[PDB]
RNA sequence: GAGUGCGUGCAAUAAGUUUGCUUUUCUGUUAUAAGUAAGUAGACAUAUAGGUUUAGAUGUUAUAAUAGGAUCCUUCGUAUG
RNA sequence: GUCCAAAUACUUGACACAUGCUAAUCGAACGUUUAAUUUUGGCUCUUAAUUAAAAGUGGUGUACAGGUGAGUAUAAUAUUUUUUCGCUUAACUUAAAGUGAAGGCAAAUCCUUCAUAUUGCAAAAGGAUAUCUAUAUCCGCUUUAAGAGGAUGAGAAAAGUUUCAGAGAUAGGUAGUUGUUAAGGUCAUGGCUUAACAAGCCAAUAAUUCUCUUAGUCGAAGCUGAAAAGGCUGAUCGACCACAUUGGGAAUGAAAAAAUCC
């Protein structure tokens, strides 16, 4: 009810080339295809596009040929991730760490973002249990005052 | 619009210490802007105050307004009212009560809720009675509103007695009517009148002012002092014009105070505890000085609704001061020798004089 | 409105007047939206019928 | 303000109108946000008719009007009379009958 | 078809119809040979007659519809009418043993309210009493202590068209400056 | 040689303006102090009277802390050279 | 060169302008003054009012309409399709609750502030008209929950679209910039933000930056061709942009979207 569970749902897949690997931690750049039409011409015209991969496990080589998925939202110019291997380069596939099944990506954000409401909840009741301590705190040197200054013109009735 | 207050009439010097003391630091500042009006009372700015002093254009000559300490240099103004007002025993000096009133309702200062029933008594007690009525017409600038019940009670009876002091004259008479009149309707009419306090005591006594049987009386009093005398055309109009007012106002009084019920029952038994309204009428001293004129008022009524073949109101008039004057007797035999209240009824209903 | 719902007659003229013409709008409403309901489905209908 | 009123159209001496929904606060010909109908004035007579009557020639979209009308749209003096004598609305004059 | 309002005792002709209606619709008092011709005349024989400019044509058709509706002006529904003048009287009553309720009814001036009956004393509407002995309404000059008269004046009734102080809001400031600068020359060469 | 509604650097600069080891001041609660001014609460007494007296619970005044908004200086800054 | 109707009419100097006019309105927000009228008081002066005019304080509107084309050289947090969404204290519809107490100016529905409004922060304004032998309405004000509208948040994800003026030179650009871990923020996503590490990301054929010249942009909107993702124009019509002597700027407000203001 109060945890917002990610989407899960399955993108178009596309076979690519790893251009190039171990740079940055956890990404590499794959070579997708393409085709762009010229209205003028009438004519296709091929139209590469190079993405930068979410690598989980950092089980892609430069030169290896894989699939890829888009929908995977990991960083701001990363919107892919890496679906299986298709062709490896260097060593074979068992060699390499697994590659993480989109389930299991998708499990990790919905636990990391509902362990991160939990700390909301926690922090944002100390808060209010820690102000409203500092403000009933106040009600006692104010009601002191007022019952031990009512409380002698009462007596003063009888 | 109206000018500045100013005081230039004072036979002793203390009566003059009290007033140009309140004058120079509890009136005098409200003429100047509230910009100005802050810096008077600042710590921060009497440095510069006490080179550049602030002035104002007042009747041409720059007056002048320099530091002053809020809790030391402030006078206080109860007491000074007071000073002032005991030292008082000429004209010119109680003319003065209509820019003092003013300059406090343009200071805000919450007067004592009694002050308005002192004023009108010793003022009255001198013959200064219009000085008192040209304030109460003249509320929009002096702040001389009726609020208490004592001091319309108060009023209305020395209006009575001016009356009464030169044995009803017709002259001062028809003019001593006037002004009843001319209060019954300020205080139904005339907004300035209508406060929270008055609100409350009309609550209490289930009557409003205009309509309360202890000031109506006073109404009916006048009344039966004009019929008495005659009852020379264009006088006898007005002769007979004022039997039909006897007897209108006469059947209102019946119909408003109930049977058999005196000055103090007249009122609910909620009303007589709380001292800040309708308490004064149960001390037998004060009681005795409103149930003079206000029982005379009834025997006198009683007599010339009877001689005009009214039976039914000869009777209930006559019920109604029974009441009074049986309660009357007994504040008699209570009220210490020498006190006012016994000098007046025994000067006005004894009629020893 | 709370004094409509309990079967009280208008309070003035006015409160009359604001009573015919909350209805006036509140029966438009409901004519527009289902007749403009109705031109939706059978519109949709021809559609997918047609293109079928 | 939503407003249901009149765009005058035509030329000079042969007035047309378009009931349209628009902003109260623009002109009066600009791109309404809908078109309601339109309205002759001058009123027309039968072709094959002699008996001397005349009426008025007016397309109105009833359905799209009401639902505009339901939630808070304000039309014209004019086009209020319009809609009374189609029955939504209730005429806003009358003829004194005394 | 074209009905006619029988005249009323406050506007009893013509001449006084158009003095309260004001914008100096009284220079064609003379067109209206009776009342029965004002309230006949149509657009086109108006037109013919002089009345001019159309704002004043169109302003007069407009309070002549007016008047057969009976929405009259102020004090149009007074009965007590003499030469013009009306009198005003309040009108005690005892609602309540503590109150009191006042009307502005309309009497003769010579007789008093209480003498007169029930349905001869008719309270004219947009006049209250404030306070006990005081009639406010607009025209109601005081002639006595609870005692007020209406005259028929000029622009009684109209509608006073709008005017610019100094030329509005766009030419105000060019306006107010020219006018200093010609009073400044005077009092130097007065000097 | 003459001119220039152009770009740009430096100096200067009105309105406006970032920042705060700039200078004044107002407001807000928080904690205190006072009760001589204003008030707001009582306690006693007097009588053509309405006086004496204590009190801070709302509130007024003052100090300190703290938050915020206005002013001065500062920085940037048309014209101009 | 006889007549009538409709439609068009400074395409150039965004050159300079006499005169009259284009935004005012509400007295049922508010008192101020001057006139008579009627009441006081004291013997013309001086109170308290009523009435009518004449200048003002306030509320809303001048953020619409209308005019012009000087400047302006574009791929942008631009745009459609589907899924999922968010904000909105003015005005417009529907309803509910509350509309009390002081101060400042001459007064106020103007300013300042208080009490109350699930728990705690957080509101308001009064004016006017009837009835009877105080009560009940009317026009407003404050708050809350919705509909509609919206110029709204950088909304986001997936797949697409955008003929980007002409000429010349320029190979680097990017520094929260690119990614990882952790945390905050967000309806959600995103260095959006912060801390600590890593040296990356975009581009190589001009990404980026610069000078010159020219121009308001667009539409079967106008003209034209048999036709082309036709060509040209960018008057009248509609949408968009910019400007209001030139240059430099801020505030108010729900929103600058002014012929305002400095
Ligand atoms: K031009
Ligand atoms: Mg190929
Ligand atoms: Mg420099
Ligand atoms: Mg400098
Ligand atoms: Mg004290
Ligand atoms: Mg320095
Ligand atoms: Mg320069
Ligand atoms: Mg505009
Ligand atoms: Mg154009
Ligand atoms: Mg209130
Ligand atoms: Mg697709
Ligand atoms: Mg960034
Ligand atoms: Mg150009
Ligand atoms: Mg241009």
């Amino acid at each position: 009810a109060a945890a917002t569970k990610v989407s899960r749902k399955m993108f178009r897949e596309l076979h690519g080339v790893v251009v190039t690997s171990g740079l940055i931690d956890k990404t590499v750049k794959v070579r997708v295809g393409g085709q762009k039409f010229n209205k003028f011409l009438q004519k296709h015209f091929d139209d590469p596009k190079q993405y930068l991969v979410h690598d989980p496990n950092n089980s892609l080589r430069a030169g290896d040929v894989v699939a890829i998925m888009p929908g995977f939202i990991t960083s701001k110019s990363k919107r892919h991730v890496v679906k299986h291997i298709i062709a490896p380069a260097g060593t074979p596939i068992e060699e390499r760490p697994p590659i993480p099944s989109l389930d299991e990506l998708w499990d990790a954000k919905d636990a990391a973002k509902a362990a991160k409401k939990e700390r909301k909840v926690l922090r944002e009741k100390m808060q209010a249990a820690e102000e409203a301590i500092e403000l009933a705190e106040r009600m006692a040197r104010h009601a002191v005052r007022e019952i031990a200054m009512r409380e002698k013109i009462i007596s003063l009735q009888k | 619009t109206y000018p500045v207050v100013s005081f230039n009439k004072t036979s002793s010097p203390e009566l003059k210490e009290a007033l140009e003391t309140l004058r120079e630091k509890v009136i005098l500042p409200t003429y100047l802007p509230p910009e100005l009006r802050q810096k008077i009372f600042n710590k921060k700015y009497e440095k510069e105050l006490a080179h550049d002093p602030v002035t104002i254009q007042i009747d041409g000559q720059p007056q002048r307004f320099s530091y002053i300490n809020m809790l030391t240099d402030m006078p206080n103004t109860p007491k000074n009212i007071r000073a002032a007002l005991l030292s008082m025993k000429n004209g010119g000096d109680f003319a003065n009560l209509s820019g003092l009133l003013e300059g406090m309702h343009r200071a805000n200062r919450k007067l004592p809720y009694w002050l308005s029933a002192q004023i009108v008594r010793k003022a009255c007690k001198a013959g200064h009675l219009q000085l008192i009525l040209n304030m109460v017409r003249d509320v929009k600038r002096t702040g001389f509103t009726l609020e208490r019940h004592e001091t319309v009670n108060e009023l209305l009876f020395w209006i009575q007695r001016f009356a009464w002091k030169s044995d009803y004259s017709e002259p001062e008479t028809r003019k001593a009517l006037r002004e009843v009149q001319e209060i019954l309707d300020a205080l139904e009419g005339d907004e300035r009148h209508m406060s929270k306090d008055r609100k409350r005591q009309q609550a209490l006594t289930r009557f409003p002012y205009h309509r309360d049987p202890q000031f109506l009386a006073a109404r009916l009093n006048l009344t039966a002092e004009l019929a008495a005398r005659r009852a020379t055309s264009e006088q006898q109009l007005n002769s007979a014009n004022d039997v039909k007012n006897l007897v209108k106002y006469a059947e209102q009084l019946v119909r408003l105070w109930p049977a058999d019920k005196a000055l103090l029952d007249m009122y609910t038994d909620e009303a007589y505890v709380a001292r800040v309204d309708l308490r004064y009428l149960i001390k037998p001293q004060v009681h005795l000085r409103y149930a003079s004129f206000t029982l005379q008022a009834l025997k006198n009524a009683a007599k010339i609704v009877g001689q005009l073949g009214h039976g039914p109101l000869a009777a209930q008039l006559i019920n109604r001061a029974a009441a009074v004057e049986a309660e009357s007797q007994l504040a008699y035999a209570k009220v210490d020798d020498g006190m006012a209240g016994q000098k007046i009824y025994e000067m006005v209903v004894g009629g020893k004089k | 409105s709370a004094a409509e719902l309990a079967g009280l007659p208008p309070k003035s003229k006015q409160e009359s007047w604001r009573r015919k013409m909350a209805e006036a709008r509140r029966q438009s409403l409901e004519a527009g939206l289902q007749g403009l309901w109705q031109r939706k489905v059978k519109r949709d209908q021809k559609q997918a019928k047609e293109s079928k | 303000v939503l407003k249901l009123r009149l765009a005058r159209f035509g030329r000079t001496n042969a007035p047309f109108y378009n009931i349209v929904v628009a902003h109260a606060r623009t002109a009066r010909n600009s791109k309404p946000l809908e078109v309601i109908g339109t309205y002759d004035p001058v009123p027309k007579k039968d072709t094959y008719d002699t008996t001397g009557k005349l009426h008025k020639d007016i397309k109105l979209d009833v359905t799209r009007a009401k639902y505009w009308i339901g939630v808070g749209a304000q039309p014209t003096d004019t086009v209020w009379r319009l809609l009374s004598l189609v029955g939504i609305l209730d005429p806003k004059y009358k003829k004194p009958q005394p | 078809l074209p009905l006619i309002p029988k005249p009323t005792p406050f506007v009893p002709d013509v001449p006084t119809f158009l003095t309260l209606i004001g914008r100096d619709l009284k220079q064609h008092a003379d067109k209206f040979p009776t009342w029965e011709a004002l309230f006949t005349l149509t657009t086109d024989q108006l037109r013919e007659l002089g009345v001019e400019p159309p704002r004043a044509r169109r302003y007069l058709l407009r309070w002549r519809q007016r008047f057969r509706e009976g929405k009259f002006g102020i004090g149009g529904d007074l009965k007590h009418v003499e030469n013009g003048v009306a009198y005003l009287k309040i009108h005690e009553k005892e609602a309540s043993p503590t109150r009191t309720s006042r009307r502005v009814v309309n009497v003769p001036a010579n007789q008093h309210v209480e003498e007169v009956s029930e349905g001869e004393r008719v309270k004219v509407k947009g006049y209250k009493v404030k306070g006990v002995s005081t009639i406010v309404g607009p025209y109601a000059l005081p002639v006595q202590k609870g005692v007020a008269k209406l005259a028929v004046t000029e622009g009684m009734w109209e509608d006073k068209r709008g005017h610019k102080v100094d030329g509005g809001e766009r030419r105000r400031a060019e306006v107010r400056f020219k006018r200093g600068v010609a009073e400044r020359k005077a009092l130097r060469e007065k000097m």
